[PDB]
RNA sequence: GGGGGGAACCUGGGGAACUGAAACAUCUCAGUACCCAGAGGAGAGGAAAGAGAAAUCGACUCCCUGAGUAGCGGCGAGCGA
RNA sequence: UGGUGUUGGCUCUUGGUCGCGCCUGCGUAGGAUAGGUGGGAGCCUGUGAACCCCCGCCUCCGGGUGGGGGGGAGGCGCCGG
RNA sequence: GGGCCUGACUGCGAGGCCUGCAAGCCGAGCAGGGGCGAAAGCCGGGCCUAGUGAACCGGUGGUCCCGUGUGGAAGGGCCAU
RNA sequence: GCCCGGAUAGCUCAGUCGGUAGAGCAGGGGAUUGAAAAUCCCCGUGUCCUUGGUUCGAUUCCGAGUCCGGGCACCA
């Protein structure tokens, strides 16, 4: 099944390329993600001329990832949350730290974009990816306390 | 399992025809068949949620049917589908068949 | 008939045609068999080799 | 590990290129820098397994501009053959003692070829044979005109006998042929064998087909052009 | 606009067994009985991606014939264009 | 219960496929390890030598193998055998 | 018991016996081509009467008969089995 | 019926990715011996099951086949 890519994948390519890719993987995953689009004649006529707009709202990705990335890298979050002297009672996510930097900080990022393979159950300080844009990796320092 | 909402495949009703036998072909004297009872071949259908005018629809579709919905999906683009409710959605989508 | 004494055809050594069926005691006769039959294709006595049934 | 003047051949080639019997044929030459006439060789791959013993691809073409190579007919024949196999372009009659000239140690000729009545060739034979040189009609070598064959043997006639590696192996002719006389030189062996093919294969007939001379680079030259 | 009813008559979905095979399982009974849905005074079918051997015909439906023929068939019973 | 659809992504490893890049081939004989099938009387190194050392492979123990360094214009070849 | 040989034949078959049928049995003779024999002659298995099983289905070889528009082929038919 | 294993000396087996048929065995061709023992020996010997080919030669390598041992499958 050939998909016209809306993003730079990894293991695809990047926006505006047509992979094949078995049709779980973009259906259930890309297109409703939005990630990329069926290869339709229509879509590949549209397709043209679109990709110097897709490639410009990609460029906006980039320049508010860049104004963004420079804000939020001078700081760290604090987290007050109920926890003991070895381990959290709660737990921490994506959309919590999201609601931290909302309502405690004011910025405004996604929570989904945020990289959380563990809610964190311990702590202290933590350092992590958030990459708005494709190659564009953010550590980020959240201090977790009681 | 019902008929596919898209395609309508029914339920067919087959044969389970049980044989013996080496073929002829095979130099075999015949496949005698050892016994006919009914039964009903089943379409493989599915439920299909889709995310259109911020409502989520179900369709047990027919698997070889599966994208066959995504166009019409695609094709509910040129439409005003809100805020109607899942089964006004349904219906219209429906009638983009 | 048995297990030690087969069944057996003749070939025609020349029309290569099957022309006959007889049997043997393989057990005594290990050797296959060859007797000048009269081939009717080839329309003439000729030497018939035993061919496996 | 290789010379300046191969290195230097395979300096002016192009490993997984394309090339035509055309294209091909300007740098058969071109890159002809042995010191000598060097042989233009299409060595390509068939397409049958000689281990099937029926996909022998064992025959000959006289390929027009002839080979600028040597041959020399050790001509065997007798009764009326010997004269007629003397003229025509052989010159080692002869014409049945001549076996008994072959001591061996008189390798003097670069083919020989013997009328269908011989016969007392075929013993006499097991040094004659190990060196590829038997008399066989199955190419060329055989026949109650000696002389006639022996006329078209000294006409660049190239012979074709597939081997155990499935490949096939007669040179087009000198390094002293154009492209454009050797593109009849080429193309003469190509559809000598597609018509040579014996039926019954997987696959295509013609693996490959690659072009090097004596001394010098492969070429990797597509066929049917 | 629909609902529901209508003797039989029609499709469309489902769909038996007894019985015959002098047993019986394939098969036949029979796509019948019956059930369900739908209509209509009819229904269906209907304008060739047909027929099938003539370069032949020319939507469909029904009657006779083809023909118990071609055929199918534990090559049986039978069925049967 | 195995295939398959539904049903995807990453990676760890294994069995094929084809690319390629390489090495690999040994009665006697023949210097030596001769895989065939074609041309070959020529080749090579200042797009650095026979030589010496080092390194690993094969190694049939005769050897070859490929890579480095001194070396770096000295080796062979059909023909000899 | 010895000699040679394979008639343990091909195509057939007057006639009969037996018999519900079907089966079963005997066979002159004729032709093809042979065996033995000088020939006369005999030889179409065995001194005889048991040693066996209809049809269907299918296999194997020959056949080249049919081959679904045509040529092929699939597939069958027929012969042997 | 299909697929699996084997066929090599008078036997069992080895058996170059073809350059070699061999290990033992049975003996014996010999010599001792009136006979016969221990004995000497080279070993004797063999299509490497048959049919054709690869080959600069093919037990090998290849196609076909035969027989045998085995499994699987049908059985009118
Ligand atoms: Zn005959």
């Amino acid at each position: 099944m050939k998909v016209i890519l809306l993003e730079p994948l990894e293991n695809l390519g990047d926006v505006g390329q047509v992979v094949d890719v078995k049709p779980g993987y973009a259906r259930n995953y890309l297109l409703p993600r939005g990630l990329a689009v069926l290869a339709t004649e229509s879509n590949l006529k549209a397709l043209e001329a679109r990709i110097r707009a897709q490639a410009k709202r990609l460029a906006e990705r980039k320049a508010e990832a860049e104004r963004l990335k420079e804000i939020l890298e001078n700081l760290t979050l604090t987290i007050p949350v109920r926890a003991g002297e070895t381990k959290i009672y709660g737990s921490v996510t994506a959309k919590d730290i999201a609601e931290a930097l909302s309502r405690q900080h004011g910025v405004t990022i996604d929570p989904k974009r945020l990289a959380l393979e563990k809610p964190i159950k311990e702590l202290g300080e933590y350092v992590l990816t958030y990459k708005p844009h494709p190659e564009v990796p953010i550590q980020l320092k959240v201090s977790v306390v009681a | 399992s019902k008929v596919c909402e898209i395609s309508g495949k029914r339920p067919i009703v087959a044969n389970s025809i049980q044989r013996r036998g080496k073929a002829k072909r095979e130099g075999g004297v015949g496949k005698k068949t050892t016994g006919i009872s009914k039964r009903r071949q089943y379409p493989n259908l599915q439920k299909v949620r889709v995310r259109v005018a911020g409502q989520e629809i179900t369709f047990r579709v027919a698997a070889s049917h599966i994208p066959k919905v995504y166009e019409l999906v695609e094709r509910a683009k040129g439409l005003k589908l809100e805020g109607l409710s899942p089964k006004e959605i349904k219906k219209e989508l429906l009638k983009l068949l | 008939a048995s297990e030690v004494r087969i069944k057996l055809l003749l070939e025609c050594t020349e029309c290569k045609r099957r022309n006959y069926a007889t049997e043997k005691n393989k057990r005594n006769t290990p050797n296959k068999l060859e007797l000048r039959k009269y081939c009717p294709w080839c329309r003439k006595h000729t030497v018939h080799r035993e061919v496996k049934i | 590990k290789h010379g300046k003047r191969y290195r230097a051949l395979l300096e002016k080639v192009d490993p997984n290129k394309v090339y035509t019997i055309d294209e091909a044929a300007r740098l058969v030459k071109e890159l002809a820098t042995a010191k000598f006439d060097e042989t233009v060789e299409v060595h390509a791959k068939l397409g049958i397994d000689p281990r099937r013993s029926d996909q022998n691809v064992r025959g000959t073409v006289s390929l027009p501009h002839g080979l600028g190579k040597q041959v020399r007919v050790l001509a065997i024949a007798k009764g009326e053959k010997i004269k007629e196999a003397e003229e025509a372009g052989a010159d080692y009659v002869g014409g049945e003692e001549i076996i008994q000239k072959i001591l061996d140690g008189w390798m003097d000729f670069d083919a020989v070829v013997a009328t269908p009545d011989v016969g007392a060739v075929g013993s006499k034979g097991r040094i004659l044979g190990p060196r590829g040189l038997l008399p066989n009609p199955k190419a060329g070598t055989v026949g109650f005109n000696i002389g006639e064959i022996i006329r078209e043997i000294k006409a660049g006639r190239i012979e074709f006998r597939n081997d155990k590696t499935g490949a096939i192996h007669a040179p087009v002719g000198k390094a002293s042929f154009p492209p454009e006389k050797l593109a009849d030189n080429i193309r003469a062996f190509i559809r000598a064998l597609e018509a040579h093919k014996p039926e019954g294969a997987k696959g295509t007939f013609l693996r490959s087909v690659y072009v090097t001379t004596t001394m010098g680079p492969s070429v990797r030259i597509n066929p049917h052009s």
